[PDB]
């Protein structure tokens, strides 16, 4: 019984929302803010006069890289990389409704190359914001049902 | 003038003929 | 001035802690806090080694500023009668470290950030504690970046040192410096444009190894539609590249492929992606359950351009999971660009719960190439001569099987090898941050290895093996003041062990207790051609009491290891 999705990704009652953050001008803000964007999500400042209108707050973000497994030596031989991304969602005169993500990552160390393993790493952490951020729009749904049983 | 010039081509650079 | 709290309370001595190790023997640290100021305090610990027979001096300074949050480091050893019997030739046997992190963003728009680890010798961190530090590390970053990020646009400059451990070659390349460039404007018409741009100065440590300049352009035009159901993405890029190359006297009196002074290299990238969605209600395994499905498209073409008149400064191949499998890139960098003709094929299942949440996930994907992916310097020593067709294959996993219980999973196969490139999996159990249970697998074949890897890598012993290591993390508390913490890592392919850590905490109202032992991997004897392990069993005292922490310390006792403890759900 497959069918089309007939719904959007973004729940209606969210298609104006107002993105706040500490970093309005990293790499996390920029992702989610492009991930909005391309679902037809209209953005409004923190400053706008309008009510109504749900909020997305950014948290902290944590990126920690981790030894996955060693060589026979002891060496690092996979570097494991993890994002965790902490966000609010404040439903205007309802409550407030907290999400995360998680994104894990994994990359092969290589001293010879070290600077190479350096980009690549940097090329992984921008893929990782992409991914949270993906991740957290998948969430929205589920709000506007913990929104509906209250 | 070809030299620098064909690099904004498609085509691969052992192609051509 | 006697036994105050570490964290925020007036200037004294901190209580003493022991150790004893079988590199170091017995060791005892006294450390004495300083409050120098609010956001500005430091540590003196003098650190007693018997073996060494001697006292390294270390300094902590932990500073908040406007600029951000920094902590440095600086340990010192004046003498080591290990270290001069192990280098009876050198001039001075004194040991030392160099540590400074820090990050912040002043005025939302200036990014300070600095990562710089120096140290005496190589074999620091297998003598010597690993707090900023592991003995698992093989090199040392030195890495510091000034950005300016306005929304639309920033700028970011940046310099970046290795200095390398091992000795088979310490040759490392270092950029001095980068300067990153990316503005973006979003409504020129239908379509969002972006331009990127970078400057940097590429210098070997040897100094007959070439040394480079490289200026990079990157505009880049996509059109992106979306429906309530699908979307699709057209991109049309144009990568232009010019490189300076001087100090190749060296390298072209030794190889026959000479390397070119002035180099441009262009070269345009058409992309197109394209997602769909299908829903469904699955009742049968439970009313109000949905189930989508997802297919994902992307096809992918970049011209040949031959690059080995190019030395490969900083780029090195890619995994390739499930997300990396649409990626557009083979390289990291910009030394190696591979022509591209492939069209990638991925489908994703999820399953969400009745009230919306997403309890399970299971995507597998592959690459199909219709030209082989060439740079014109191709090395990479394959299992076979595979070209053309599906090469690349890449699953993942992830389900949610109750609020305690979550497993992992990912696969990555590649025909080229004729074996699983890598794969990993994990089982965890978590009550809370004290009931826990683990269990994870790691696995890398010998054959990626020999081509992912340098030709040593695939001859010597320690690494040719690959990886087949398995895991297994607990911890329980006990009366609601015990805490007990284990972990066991072991390697399969040589019936070794690799990790083993056990901790006991006891906490009390206004003081803790930890006692820790950990038998680790710590080198490889080049004579017997057998591992070293080092063990260490270490006490500890903390005073409580003054804040709210009120933990059992299992966490900070799942991190203390070479293989620390990650959450996955
Ligand atoms: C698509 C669904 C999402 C991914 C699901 C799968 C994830 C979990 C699988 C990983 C765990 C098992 O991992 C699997 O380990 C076995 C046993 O070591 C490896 O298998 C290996 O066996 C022995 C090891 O000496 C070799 O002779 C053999 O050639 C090699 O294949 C596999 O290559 C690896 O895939
Ligand atoms: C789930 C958490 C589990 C926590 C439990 C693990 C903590 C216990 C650490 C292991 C005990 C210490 O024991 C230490 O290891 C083993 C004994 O097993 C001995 O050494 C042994 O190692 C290998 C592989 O492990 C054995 O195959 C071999 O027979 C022997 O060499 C060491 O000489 C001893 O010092």
């Amino acid at each position: 019984g497959w069918h089309l999705r007939d719904t959007t990704q973004v729940p209606s009652t969210m298609k104006v929302m107002i993105l706040d953050s500490g970093d309005p001008n990293g790499p996390l803000s920029r992702a989610v803010r492009n991930q909005l964007r391309l679902n037809g999500v209209e953005l409004l400042d923190k400053e706008t006069t309008r009510k109504d209108v749900p909020s997305l707050r950014l948290g902290k973000v944590s990126i920690a890289k981790d030894t996955a497994s060693v060589f026979r030596n002891g060496q690092t031989a996979e570097y494991q990389m993890i994002m965790t991304v902490n966000a609010t969602v404040l439903i205007p005169g309802r409550d407030i409704y907290p999400i995360s993500a998680k994104v894990f990552r994994s990359f092969f160390d290589n001293p010879q190359m070290a600077l190479a393993k350096d980009n690549e790493q940097d090329m992984i952490v921008k893929e990782m914001y992409d991914r949270a951020a993906e991740q957290l729009i998948r969430k929205l749904p589920s709000i506007r049902a913990a929104d509906i049983r209250s | 003038a070809c030299d620098p010039w064909w690099q904004f081509n498609w085509c691969d650079q052992d192609h051509c003929a | 001035l006697q036994l105050p709290v570490g964290d925020k309370r007036r200037s004294g001595f901190l209580i003493p802690n022991a150790k004893y190790t079988t590199t170091n023997y017995f060791e005892f640290y006294l450390p004495y806090y300083w409050n120098i100021a609010p956001n500005m305090d430091a540590t003196i610990t003098p650190h007693y080694m018997h073996r060494r027979g001697n006292i390294m001096w270390e300094n902590e300074f932990r500073y908040l500023s406007q600029a951000g949050a920094g902590l440095m480091e600086l340990d010192y050893l004046p003498s080591d009668k290990v270290y001069e019997d192990e280098h009876p030739n050198d001039d001075s046997s004194r040991r030392w470290l160099f540590y400074w992190n820090h990050s912040g963003v002043m005025d939302q728009v200036w990014r300070f950030n600095v990562d710089y680890t120096k140290v005496s010798d190589p074999s620091y961190f297998n003598d010597f504690d690993n707090k900023y530090g592991s003995s698992t590390d093989g090199y040392a970053t030195q890495k510091f970046s000034v950005g300016y990020a306005v929304q639309n646009f920033n700028a970011t400059v940046s310099t970046k040192q290795f200095q390398v451990f091992s000795e088979q070659n310490t040759s490392s390349y270092s950029a001095e410096p980068q300067l990153d460039v990316n503005y973006y404007q979003n409504d020129v018409g239908p379509f969002d444009t972006r331009i990127y741009g970078q400057a940097v100065h590429f210098v070997n440590t040897r100094d007959d190894m070439p040394e480079a300049t490289r200026v990079h352009l990157e505009p880049t035009i996509n059109l992106p539609l979306s429906n309530n159901w699908g979307s699709i993405n057209t991109e049309a890029k144009f990568l232009a590249t010019h490189y300076q190359q001087t100090n190749l006297d060296w390298y072209n009196s030794r190889n026959t492929t000479k390397l070119d002074e002035s180099v441009n290299r262009v070269m345009p990238q058409f992309k197109v992606d394209g997602k769909m969605v299908f829903e469904r209600d699955m009742e049968m395994l439970a009313p109000g359950y949905t189930q989508t499905l997802e297919p994902r498209a992307q096809y992918l073409y970049v011209p040949y351009r031959d690059q080995s008149d190019i030395y490969n400064y900083d780029s090195s191949l890619l995994q390739s999971d499930y997300s990396g499998l649409f990626r557009d890139r083979t390289y990291g960098g910009l030394d190696r660009i591979a022509s591209a003709n492939q069209v990638t094929t991925g489908v994703t299942s999820r399953i969400y719960d009745d009230a919306a949440v997403e309890r399970f996930n299971i995507s597998v994907g592959q690459i199909y190439y219709f030209t082989e992916s060439r740079t014109g310097d191709d090395n990479i020593t394959w299992e076979n001569d595979d070209k053309t067709g599906s090469l690349v294959w890449a699953g993942d996993t992830y389900w949610r099987i109750s609020e305690r219980w979550g497993l992992r999973g990912g696969i990555q196969y590649d025909t080229r090898l004729d074996n699983v490139a890598t794969s990993n999996s994990s089982i965890e159990y978590r009550r809370d941050e004290d009931r826990l249970v683990q269990l994870n697998y790691h696995y890398a074949s010998p054959e990626y290895i020999q081509a992912t890897l340098p030709k040593y890598y695939s001859t010597a012993e320690q690494y040719k093996n690959g990886i087949s290591q398995v895991g297994a993390v607990a911890s329980r508390p006990i009366a609601d003041r015990w805490s007990i913490v284990g972990a066991y890592y072991y390697d399969t392919n040589a019936n070794k062990q690799a990790d083993s850590m056990l901790g006991v905490q006891y906490s009390s109202c206004c003081y803790a207790i930890r006692v820790g032992y950990e038998r680790k991997l710590n080198g490889w004897d080049n004579d017997k051609q057998h591992a070293v392990y080092d063990n260490a069993i270490g006490f500890n005292i903390e005073l409580r009491g003054l804040s709210s922490n009120y933990g059992l310390g299992t966490q900070e006792m799942l991190r203390s290891n070479i293989l620390p403890y990650q959450n996955t759900l």
